[PDB]
């Protein structure tokens, strides 16, 4: 009989920004609520518990409430970092039952926030001794967005983010590649929309 | 301190029997077994509060079976697996007073037509170009792994032998090689990023490792390629003064 939902079901952020995360249940007569933080392909931590009869609860930069009676409950995510990607459960335990069930998740990724951006096109060869070679998109700032090719013999990566820690810096990257004879970096991103002023180097 | 579970993967051809088992906290006298799809939330399996099974799902096939002998751990027992079995098999417990679950890292079940689709990776990393060193003082390692399937691989990388985790990004989800058929090979890369300076000598190693988690040794295989078993598949790099 219980249904819990959760929206949105994909949330994109910049980083800084709080955030907010939807759970919702259509039985009402529950006995706890526990929202929990997944890494994909791992297990859950349980992030906070709130009883039927509290309103709240807090921990470090989270804080959820629960209005039992409306079948809600909100999840509050203050200054978002990059690190706080994941996916968040809501689940619910039911008076007389054991079980928790859980909502769908929301998939949250945080954007970083690029200081200096300083687009560009690398070409990377291989280490082996070899023909290959791959395309590096890097450097541009998170309102960049990494479009697959019109070519289906072109692999073209999403965004990813690396944090250089000692060095405060963190920069965007995606990844292309192709066995295809007229593949090259300088057509590799052709389908995104990039930069103007992305920077595509000259002969090795 | 943790929920301990063995394995962490298992492939399987349709009809084969499977038996993961769970360690919960010590002393946690509540334990759950659930299972988890990609892009969904956790389905509710079973429950025990010490040895006795007090709870199971209704619809869950007679195939599955769980116990929990002395209370402390369980295993879940799988016979004659199909290919709907396939997901994450997750194990929680909680303690008597408190209604805190803890998860387990999960038993990955990815029940396959015919084994001979299962395929390692190819591991190659590509070396920095000179253009970012000059234009950057930063210089970008490439790890690519192409052709591995069943999608069950962790990426790592190895400066000098030890695992870093600064200045690392691994892709999200693998790309499929044929993104429209069901049994297409993935390909995955990770990108990692040193000063110029640190690149640029040549007693620096850099080394990216592929884990695949593949067939075990009881499996039967009639092919001529060599069995494809869980391994590790890796390639390097070397600085370049300059």
């Amino acid at each position: 009989k219980q249904e819990v939902t959760q929206i949105p079901a994909a949330l994109s952020v910049p980083e800084g920004e709080n955030l907010v995360l939807n759970c919702s249940f259509t039985d009402s007569a529950i006995y706890n609520l526990q929202w929990f933080r997944q890494d994909p392909g791992k297990g859950l931590t349980s992030l906070l518990l709130i009883q039927s009869s509290q309103r709240e609860q807090t921990s470090g930069r989270l804080n959820a409430s629960l209005d039992k009676s409306s079948g809600r409950s909100t999840l509050y995510i203050a200054a978002s970092q990059p690190g706080d990607s994941a996916t968040y459960l809501c689940a619910v335990r039911m008076d007389s039952s054991y079980k928790l069930i859980f909502g769908s998740g929301t998939r949250l990724l945080v954007r970083p926030d690029i200081q200096n951006p300083d687009p560009a096109v690398y070409q990377l060869r291989d280490s082996k001794s070899s023909d290959k070679s791959v395309c590096l998109f890097t450097d541009f700032d998170s309102q960049t967005n990494v479009s697959q090719s019109k070519d289906s013999d072109v692999y073209i990566t999403d965004k990813c983010v690396l944090d250089m820690r000692s060095m405060d810096f963190k920069s965007n990257s995606a990844v292309a590649w192709s066995n295809k004879s007229d593949f090259a970096c300088a057509n590799a991103f052709n389908n995104s929309i990039i930069p103007e002023d992305t920077f595509f180097p000259s002969p090795e | 301190t943790g929920v301990s579970q063995n394995p962490r993967h298992k492939i399987t051809k349709r009809g084969q029997n499977v038996t993961f088992r769970c360690d919960p906290i010590s002393e946690h006298n509540r334990l759950y077994w659930y299972r988890q799809t990609l892009g969904q939330g956790p389905e509710f399996l079973t429950y025990f509060q010490n040895e006795a099974q007090l709870e199971k799902s209704r619809l869950l096939s007679d195939r599955f079976s769980a116990e929990r002998p002395k209370g402390s751990f369980s295993t879940l027992e799988i016979q004659r697996t199909e290919q709907g079995d396939s997901a994450m098999y997750l194990c929680a417990s909680s303690s008597w007073d408190t209604g805190e679950l803890f998860f387990g890292e999960g038993s990955r079940l990815t029940v396959l037509e015919d084994l001979k689709n299962v395929f390692p990776p190819e591991v190659a990393v590509f070396e920095p170009s000179e253009a970012e060193i000059s234009h950057t003082q930063k210089a970008t390692l490439v790890c690519l792994a192409t052709g591995f399937y069943p999608d069950h691989v962790e990426l790592s990388w190895w400066v000098n032998g030890k695992e870093v985790h600064s200045g690392v990004c691994t892709d999200p989800q693998p790309l499929k090689e044929q993104p429209a058929l069901n049994d297409s090979r993935y390909a995955l890369s990770s990108r990692l990023r040193v000063s110029a300076t640190f690149w640029q000598n040549p007693r620096n190693h850099f080394r990216c490792q592929v884990q695949f988690y593949g067939l075990s040794e009881n499996d039967e295989w009639t092919q001529d390629r060599a069995k494809p078993v869980t391994q590790i598949v890796s390639a390097e790099a070397w600085g370049r003064a300059d």
